[PDB]
């Protein structure tokens, strides 16, 4: 306590690769750990929280995980903040990003920030801290634009469902939210809701950020509700209810009883707020298809490339590649993004794709627009277009388009 | 940096009448040092964003955040309280006046607190020292300003007769406060309810006043010449009068004040003690506080419905500057009474009631 | 080309004011002094319509008297006024056909139900329709609402609606009424794939001004279930009943619209009628060679009127011509007509008092509308909600209590004229 008590705290979320199969199967790398821009999707939430003015945030990840990625923190992290890991057993998959804080709860003691993973942001934080601080409401949840994909829509059967935003312009409240889970036959709209805040902006080409700020005391309630699976999914919608169902008038007791938000007489509350906030630029969370855009929407960079070797006979530009990989005569790299020291054959073709770390392609081959998770391995002369490798996954001399290889079993 | 600011700050002092006024606002947490606590942060985000933020309760919120601050000091082993202390909160200073320029009511609760923390007893301890002065402040919230009100309220409904017409202008929690009294006292009264661009700060005292069943009336203050012949008293509440008897308010207030007596109308100033200064004001543009001009493109009847204007490009287009200065000054040959807690003095009688208090031997 | 044709639809709420619809028709009585016609045609004018066609059902020569008479039939006029009369209890529908039936439509055109009071231009939004239409004429219709509070007391059941528009094209993708019984609202979601930022609005007035295309009438001589504008046709559209066709709100968020269908309309509009809300279309304008001139507080008089001495008027008041007023009475926020006198030391209070009245000494009036020639005699009183015809006289001594109409024939109400007219009654 250097004379300063602290703001908020820090919550980053690094379930499952839930949706992004092909690469995260295997236990030998999570869905915390896929490199963007040849640096792992983790570096993103820390790096806007470090910037933020966070000196110290605390993580929660799987099991499996607890062992792989603070050794990517004590060797492999560039910033400078202090991350709490956290692994609780209960994690039963089952389990959602609610379900898991609940299980850490007795970490929390201010506000907090929920984050995840894959929580891909250049909004300036203090856009999203000060809307906070000055509306003070019971939450604040972060929306953007949805990504727009710059090659041709391949194949897109499982982009991030879609989302439906109602939001109060004036108070820039947030009053509806519902995905085509909790579907609707005839889709339906509370009119005891219209007769307060009788205008409600649509939104439908909207997409959320996993970015939310809740109050301090919104843990007391996941305490006590049990029923609260995923934040996205259970909590926010739960949150919104209450701002305007009347009868909804389930026990509220948990704002009044010594929150503590004067802290004696009561000049706060009374009344549950809800905002959101959009912006325009560099704002979204990979699920899969995201990870082929926010890794080519990732050079803003700037140049040069080190401690690799790409000998005579060989060209590559505006690529990013990382240490120690190497490129052998006549082939080509173009419009791609290769990991750490991999290993580029003899006349090969690797053009709009994706490549991760330790792997190694041998001669003669093309890769048009794919994804190779890391490990991997793809014999000579193979030909793959638009398909996924899965990890420490080899192929010999095959080819296909549109298709998912992996290590049978 | 500072001297180079400096040595800018000196040369806007030009051709321009508001060349020396300050424009230079933080409206963001943007590169905020880290001295800075977290309950002022919050403050200095309400004071640039906040519009209906009376100087009273600045004042108060002021100093509730203070001892919050002072609550989580901590002083280092090697030095005493009161050593050390005020140059942690004038390193908060130094941020909230970049939010927003600092009220005459905040300048004076800093200047007697800065006091205190030197006339504290060193002999004392942490806890002892913090437990007294944040009495020392709710003593002050009491006597100086919420006792204060409900003495100026009762002073002022005394003089408010059954059959007259009031007429405020822009919203004074004061002035709103004694209203809501003479209403529920019995006395029969109409207000009329002066408002002006571009903040339509009028129309939330409209509001509160209509919601206690006040027979109200509502017009900007180009209608002052054709509103003011129902009038019979005018009352305005200050951000602070000045030594000479002045009264430092919000913009129309001198031409209330004006339009009133050239048609007899009396100019009724309510208006805290603490909000006195030692200062004075030959003009209303030496000592002021600037707002946004690009307040007054929305031509609108609003101000957030983003509805565009004509002179969207001034800060582009040369030979065009849009301004809206944010008080000025009302000599005290206009000003009838003010309504101190000491009771209804002329407004001239100022510096006496400031040097009154300055009997802290 | 030159050509800005424009129906009106009279006599189709006809029903709601019933009591008094006997000797004069709805769309022929005052407001403020004035009839409701001439708000709404003042209206048309500002629009720059060049040709009316005016239905009728009820009193159509007593109807037509006027507009033939009216200054509206002079070659000053803007636009040439043409009477048409068809079967009573006109729906709006078959007044389509009817019109479709005549080949009268030469393009693009306006329609109102009742007697609209408005000084919105519409000069703007018809120019509005005319673009979007030129590049899609599948676009028929375009509607007019204004802007208000989901609680204003200009807003009631019938224009107590939801929209749901595109917020940048501004097209009513769905629509419904509000009936406290519909608790939800339900939209098809195959909209969202076709729409990208929708606003959904309660505070809308409806003000039920809707510019049509050429295509409406022959639209509407086809599906000829559609009867009511509102609950028919716009349904239709937007639950492609209709061949895929567009419509559009042109949401007004400043001057006045509304119009004249509810007692507790007519009380509405003429207080935010006496309050200038409608300028120019005030008393103090004088359109019809009245003498009126404001006076502070919003009180109204004419020229050659006599108020006694002792006598008081409060704020929002209106006097009418030729009116006495006896000694020691007050009236406040009261309409009255011309040639009209109250009696002495009596009270009125937020009432409707029309041409050619009497009142009796020492007598108590309060929110009830008063029709044109009505004695009441000394010592009797009248509480709100009351509602009285022409011709119809109450004896000394008497009261009347709430909502209590009444009539000077023998249909459905409990009327009878002579004196007294209660508990004492004549014709029973």
């Amino acid at each position: 306590l250097q004379s300063i008590p602290i703001e908020f705290q820090a919550v980053v979320f690094a379930g499952f690769g839930n949706s992004l199969y092909p690469l995260t199967g295997s236990d030998a790398l999570p869905k915390a750990l896929l490199p963007i821009g040849n640096k792992p999707m983790l570096h993103y939430p820390l790096y806007w929280l470090e910037a933020a003015g966070f000196t110290s945030a605390i993580l929660i990840c799987m099991e499996e995980a607890e062992a792989h990625i603070n050794a990517w923190l004590r060797s492999g992290y560039e910033g400078h903040m202090r991350i709490h890991v956290e692994a609780p057993t209960i994690l039963d998959d089952s389990k959602s990003s609610a379900d898991a804080l609940r299980a850490v709860s007795h970490l929390i003691k201010n506000d907090f920030v929920c984050l995840s993973c894959d929580s891909i942001v250049g909004l300036p934080p203090y856009t999203v801290l000060d809307k906070f601080r000055l509306d003070n409401p019971s939450a604040l949840a972060v929306y953007s634009p949805v990504l727009k994909y710059e090659h041709i829509t391949s194949q897109s059967k499982e982009i991030d469902a879609k989302q439906l935003i109602g939001i109060e312009e004036k108070t820039s409240r947030l009053l509806y939210a519902k995905s085509s889970a909790d579907v609707g036959s005839d889709f339906t709209f509370r009119m005891s809701l219209l007769w307060k805040h009788p205008r409600v902006t649509l939104n439908t080409n909207l997409s959320d950020a996993h970015i939310f700020v809740f109050k301090h005391w919104v843990i007391d309630l996941i305490r006590e509700k049990e029923s609260i699976s995923s934040i996205r999914g259970d909590l926010i919608p739960y949150l919104v209810k209450c701002q305007y169902q009347k009868s909804f008038t389930v026990r509220e007791n948990i704002q009044r009883f010594l929150s503590s938000p004067s802290s004696q007489e009561i000049k706060i509350n009374a009344l549950i707020a809800k905002d959101g906030i959009i912006c325009s630029r560099a704002n979204n969370l990979p699920n899969y298809f995201e990870l082929n855009k926010c890794i080519a929407k990732l050079t803003p960079e700037q140049r040069l490339v080190d401690v690799t070797v790409s000998e005579r006979a060989l060209v590559g530009a505006d690529c990013m590649v990382n240490e120690g990989t190497t490129i052998k005569d006549n082939s080509n790299i173009k419009k791609s993004i290769i990991g750490k020291n991999c290993v580029i054959g003899k006349g090969v073709v690797v053009s709009n794709s994706i490549l991760m770390d330790n792997i190694v392609v041998e001669d003669g081959v093309r890769l048009e627009s794919c994804i190779v998770a890391s490990g991997a391995q793809i014999g000579a002369k193979s030909k793959l277009r638009e398909c996924e490798i899965g990890v420490d996954h080899r192929v010999e001399a095959g080819r296909i388009a549109r298709g998912e290889r992996l290590v049978d079993m | 940096d500072a001297n180079l600011q400096e040595k800018k700050i000196f040369e806007e002092k030009q051709v321009s009448i508001f060349s020396h006024l300050d424009w230079r606002r933080r409206r963001t947490t943007e590169n905020i040092p880290k001295d800075i606590h977290p309950a002022v942060i919050r403050l200095g985000l309400k004071l640039a964003n906040y519009k209906i933020f009376g100087s009273n309760q600045r004042c108060i919120d002021l100093l509730k955040t203070f001892k919050i601050v002072i609550q989580d000091y901590q002083t280092p082993y090697g030095t005493t309280l009161s050593r050390h202390l005020t140059t942690h909160i004038n390193s908060q200073i130094a941020y909230l006046v970049s939010t927003r320029p600092l009220s005459i009511s905040m300048g004076n609760a800093i200047r007697f607190l800065k006091l205190e923390i030197s006339v504290l007893d060193i002999d004392l301890t942490d806890d002892e020292g913090k437990e007294l002065l944040l009495e020392k402040i709710d003593s002050y919230i009491r006597d100086r300003i919420i006792i204060a009100g409900q003495v100026i309220v009762q002073a002022a409904t005394e003089k408010i007769q059954d059959g007259d017409v009031i007429l405020t202008y822009l919203h004074s929690s004061t002035v709103n406060d004694v209203l809501i009294h003479a209403k529920n006292v019995g006395k029969k009264f109409r207000v009329v309810v002066v408002d002006s661009r571009p903040e339509f700060e009028g129309r939330v005292c409209l509001k509160l006043l209509t919601e206690h069943g006040i027979e109200c009336t509502y017009v900007m203050i180009s209608a002052l010449s054709y509103i003011m012949q129902e009038v019979t008293k005018i009352f305005l509440g200050g951000h602070a009068m000045l030594s000479n008897g002045a009264l430092y308010s919000r913009a129309g207030t001198s031409l209330i004040s004006l339009l009133g007596h050239e048609s007899n109308v009396p100019v009724i100033a309510c208006c805290e003690s603490y909000k006195f200064t030692e200062r004075i004001q030959l003009d209303s543009l030496v000592y002021n506080e600037l707002a946004p001009g690009d307040q007054l493109v929305n031509m609108g009847v609003d101000d957030f419905e983003e509805k565009p204007g004509v002179l969207a490009n001034w800060k582009s287009v040369k030979n065009l500057k849009l301004l809206s200065l944010k008080y000025d000054v009302t000599p005290p040959r206009l000003i009838t009474v003010c309504v101190c807690e000491m009771g209804l003095l002329p407004s001239t009688s100022v510096p006496a009631i400031i040097n009154e208090f300055k009997q802290v031997y | 080309k030159h050509a800005l044709q424009a129906i009106v639809l009279s006599d189709s709420y006809n029903y709601r004011f019933r009591p008094l619809t006997l000797d004069k028709p709805r769309c022929l009585l005052p407001l403020a002094n004035t009839p409701l016609i001439e708000y709404t045609f003042e209206f048309l004018a500002l629009a720059g319509v060049q040709e009316v066609y005016v239905f009728c059902c009820a009193h159509a020569g007593q109807i037509r008297e006027y507009i033939e008479k009216s200054k509206w039939n002079l070659p000053s006029s803007p636009f040439s006024v043409n009477t048409i009369v068809s079967r009573e209890s006109l729906s709006v529908g078959d007044a389509l056909r009817e019109l479709d039936s005549k080949q009268l439509i030469t393009s693009d055109f306006i329609l109102v139900s009742g007697d609209v009071v408005s000084n919105v231009p519409l000069n703007e939004v018809l120019k509005e329709h005319r673009k979007r239409r030129e590049d899609d004429k599948n676009a028929i219709m375009t509607m007019v609402v204004r802007e208000a509070s989901p609680f204003h007391r200009t807003r009631a059941r019938t224009e107590s609606s939801v929209f749901v528009i595109d917020k940048k094209t501004s097209q009513c993708v769905h629509y419904q009424a509000n009936e406290r019984g519909k608790h939800y609202v339900s939209m098809d979601p195959e909209i969202f794939n076709e729409h990208e930022e929708l606003e959904v609005r309660n505070d809308l007035i409806d003000c039920q001004i809707d510019i049509c295309s050429n295509d409406v009438p022959a639209l509407f001589t086809e599906n000829f279930d559609y009867q009511d504008i509102r609950k028919d046709f716009v349904y239709g559209v937007l639950t492609s009943d209709l061949l895929g066709k567009k419509i559009h709100c042109h949401v007004a968020k400043e001057n006045y619209a509304a119009r004249v269908r509810s007692l507790q309309t007519y009380d509405a509009i003429s207080k935010d009628v006496l309050s200038r809300w409608v300028y120019p279309f005030v008393p103090d304008s004088n359109l019809l060679n009245q003498t009126f001139s404001y006076q502070r507080h919003q009180i109204y008089k004419e020229e050659d009127v006599v108020l006694a001495r002792s006598c008081i008027i409060k704020a929002r008041t209106l006097i009418g011509a030729y009116t006495k007023v006896g000694d020691a009475s007050v009236v406040a926020n009261t309409i009255i007509g011309r040639n009209c006198t109250i009696g002495s030391n009596c009270s009125i209070d937020s009432a409707f008092l029309w041409e050619d009245v009497v009142i009796g000494d020492n007598c108590r009036i309060g929110k009830a509308i008063l029709a044109n020639s009505v004695k009441i005699g000394n010592n009797c009183s009248i509480e709100d909600g009351a509602i009285v015809a022409a011709g119809v006289v109450i004896g000394d001594n008497t009261i009347i209590e709430k909502n209590k109409r009444l009539t000077t024939f023998e249909s459905h109400s409990q009327g009878t004229l002579n004196d007294p007219s209660l508990v004492g009654i004549g014709g029973r």
